[PDB]
């Protein structure tokens, strides 16, 4: 038995809105009064994008039965078979140097966007507001992998690689369709912490 | 799939931020025709190294009501502040009772929003497909925001009401300079409205726009100057679209008249009620004496 | 007392509730009241500390904010005398009266939830 | 906080027609400073002068709240808690302005 | 009112009980009932505390809230005459009648627990 941590840092490129608390606020830690990226959202983007990248049948969509690779890599235990999650994703927070760099330069963490509405045949302008997380900030994540079978570790790592590949080229959070959520990954570090595994 | 989109700004493009600069944070040089935005922080800490902040505050507080004595350049001159220091305290400048700024990002560079770009693209799709459930395909066509726009492509323009006799609008709008190249990234989740489909939709929108409205403004000096300089007879082959605000409200004739009456009655009713008993937006430069209509820019995909 | 009881049946009109009040529209108020509940419960003495008085002041501020945000919440707060009750609670500075207010408001919310679309 | 806003309702207008859309930039300033420096408070003062210049009603608003002496005394005190207390007062003023409107 | 105790057998339809009632959904009610049963049982006199009257008010509050949360609980409470008997017990304020209600309610709970999916 062993665990291999995956550690790295995600950078937001365009606007970011998670807005779980929703005039329209964003997810935040109450202990820091600072935004976050809840692990649930990352998990959801992963499961949806990876299932789509694999076989996604209309019948399978109706019955919520997912592909065997995706299911073992993320766990379902919904069909009466034992399936515990082999990968756990945590929350993520601001890194220190981002905090400093925004503190020094008189830069805020939020950008409020007016979205002007023009209505067909009437063109009646009613402004709307939405909040965003400042671009150029980076979040620090940890992924914890549980090793149950000594051979298929490599395949699961490769699927996580295509995981990150897709997620980089897609959108996380809300407003994914309208231009909000494009984030990238850097400084990935792999380090087995418990066990005698060579990774 | 996933593609990179290149935008060639044929004309001045504006995306209004809702911020309307008042009689503050500028210097309007009548005699060299550049307006100088001022860093608030640096300017006020200058005021404190010269201990005139109370003077500056009172100057703001109860303006002399003398129009020649109601700016910021005169305020700075009255304290005899040196032009090089007056050059020391300029945050940024462009070539004015009010001035309208674009959206800006966390580091105060202008970027093109995702709302505007699908705004024009949706308008193009709706007109071409006659609203064929285009609201549903809105979710299946995704546009990334722009990369930043460095300042040197920013300049101020006046709103020009281009009719058979030209008229100026009293205020200005900042715009992107001509020929700026701006990229975003495009993703497709509904393959039916393919890349070529989208391009042809935009092109058909433009051709319909031409043969309905763009032909009518002829015999106006600014009209044929821009119409010919922009090469729109060839542009019918080109993928051209108007982005953001400032494009004409239009962007049969009788139904258009009734609709336009209704819209202008709803819009401008609080100032000029004359719409109940009854015009192109463009920009005119002093530098080249050349008029550009606000909004159009070239789009090519990859 | 339970004026909440007959008030909630007085506000069933034609169907809208307080001109369309819904339980999603009181979440923040419920959260704030719950936190003040637990903090005051942790307290030993009946005399309210000045910090808890400031908590009550901010609670009043939050009622006023929410009532300015939406009209139905405004009508609910106006007719249920929430504002006069909070003013009297602040005047009294007694913990037991604050807990009694908590019970009243909980009854209000429970009735509003039991009568819904 | 409440007293000033409720008593500045004259005959109906608030501070001669005050609306929060005019207070947006100030609100952003206060929120940014709340998240977090003497010079930052200085430019803060300047921005009250800025927005109070943009509209006459706003100038009357900041006068009838005695905002300027309050901010000066904040900058003198340099204590973090008292600045947060000022943030609470400003938030209360904004909320009561929001309540009493057209 | 004992027909209200044996209505439970008349409500075995086709198979779900009370339209899908489970005793598991009665837990908060059972806990509160046990609490105040103990508190009343220790009491000496027949005249209940005024605070105990307020406690009974809190019982009605919780009953309405639970009836709001679940429909099967709502049917159980409504047709077995729970609300009128709660009001009546509040009206007489005598200990022995409160115990009488407690025995009725416990008999209901146990007999319902006899039948569950």
């Amino acid at each position: 038995y062993s665990k291999i941590k995956i550690s790295g840092t995600i950078e937001v490129v365009t606007g970011l809105h998670i807005g779980g608390g929703g005039d329209s606020p964003v997810v935040r830690d109450l202990q820091t009064k600072l935004p976050i990226i809840p692990g649930s959202s990352i998990k959801g983007k992963m499961r949806n994008l990876l299932a789509k990248h694999f076989g996604l049948k209309m019948k399978q969509e109706s019955h919520n039965q997912d592909d065997e690779r995706v299911l073992r890599l993320f766990g379902s235990s919904e069909k009466g078979n034992i399936q515990r999650a082999r990968l756990q994703i945590s929350d993520a927070f601001f890194s220190e140097k981002t905090k400093e760099h925004f503190a020094q330069n008189d830069i805020a963490y939020t950008e409020t966007k007016f979205e002007n509405t023009i209505n067909r045949l009437t063109a009646v302008a009613n402004p709307r507001q939405i909040e965003r997380v400042t671009r150029g900030s980076e979040f620090d994540f940890v992924f914890i992998y549980n090793v149950d079978e000594e051979s298929q570790v490599e395949d699961d790592f490769e699927n996580i690689e295509k995981a990150i590949h897709l997620l980089e080229n897609d959108y996380l959070g809300g407003g994914g369709t309208r231009g909000n959520g494009r984030i990238q990954f850097k400084d990935t570090n792999i380090e087995t912490v418990v066990g005698e595994y060579d990774s | 799939k996933n593609y990179e989109v290149v935008i060639k700004t044929l004309g001045p493009i504006h995306i209004g931020s809702g911020q309307v600069m008042k009689k503050q944070d500028y210097i309007y040089d009548f005699y060299n025709s550049k307006v100088y935005m001022i860093n608030g922080n640096k300017l006020v800490k200058f005021l404190k190294r010269k201990n005139l902040l109370y003077t500056y505050q009172n100057f703001l507080r109860y303006p002399p009501k003398n129009p020649r004595e109601n700016g910021l350049k005169d305020y700075l001159d009255a304290q005899n502040v040196k032009q090089s220091e007056w050059e020391a305290f300029v945050s940024y400048s462009e070539k004015l009772n009010d001035l309208h700024l674009m959206v800006r990002d966390g580091q105060n560079k202008v970027y093109l929003p995702g709302s505007s770009i699908k705004g024009a693209i949706k308008t193009t799709l709706v007109s071409k497909y006659n609203n064929e459930k285009n609201k549903d395909i809105y979710s299946k066509i995704k546009v990334s925001d722009s990369k930043p726009i460095d300042e040197s492509n920013l300049a101020i323009y006046q709103k020009i009401d281009i009719n058979k006799s030209e008229k100026s609008m009293p205020l200005y709008r900042e715009c992107i300079d001509v020929n700026t190249e701006i990229k975003f990234k495009l993703t497709i989740e509904d393959e039916i409205y393919s890349i070529n489909e989208i391009e042809q939709s935009i092109q058909d929108f433009y051709k319909n726009y031409y043969d309905k409205w763009l032909v009518g403004f002829k015999e106006t000096k600014g009209g044929r100057r821009f119409a010919l300089e922009g090469g729109i007879p060839d542009v019918l082959n080109q993928n051209i679209l108007f982005l953001g605000a400032g494009t004409g409200f239009v962007s049969n004739r009788k139904q258009a008249k009734q609709d336009s009456f209704e819209i202008l009655t709803k819009k401008f009713r609080g100032t000029y009620g004359k719409m109940k008993e009854i015009a192109l937006k463009g920009t005119t430069n002093q530098s080249r004496h050349t008029s550009y209509q606000q909004g159009m820019c070239k789009v090519s995909f990859q | 007392m339970t004026f909440a009881h007959e008030v909630v049946k007085s506000n069933v009109k034609n169907q809208v509730l307080f001109n369309g009040l819904t339980t999603s529209k009181l979440r923040n108020l419920m959260e704030q009241v719950n936190r003040l509940y637990t903090i005051a419960f942790n307290s030993n003495e009946d005399q309210l500390n000045e910090e808890f008085i400031d908590e009550l002041e901010y609670l009043k501020i939050k009622f006023y904010y929410e009532a300015g945000r939406e009209k139905s919440v405004d009508e609910f707060l106006k007719k249920t005398l929430m504002f006069p009750i909070i003013d009297r609670v602040i005047k009294k500075e007694s913990k037991k009266f604050f807990l009694d207010y908590c019970k009243y408001f909980e009854a209000l919310v429970a009735y509003a939830k039991y009568y819904q679309k």
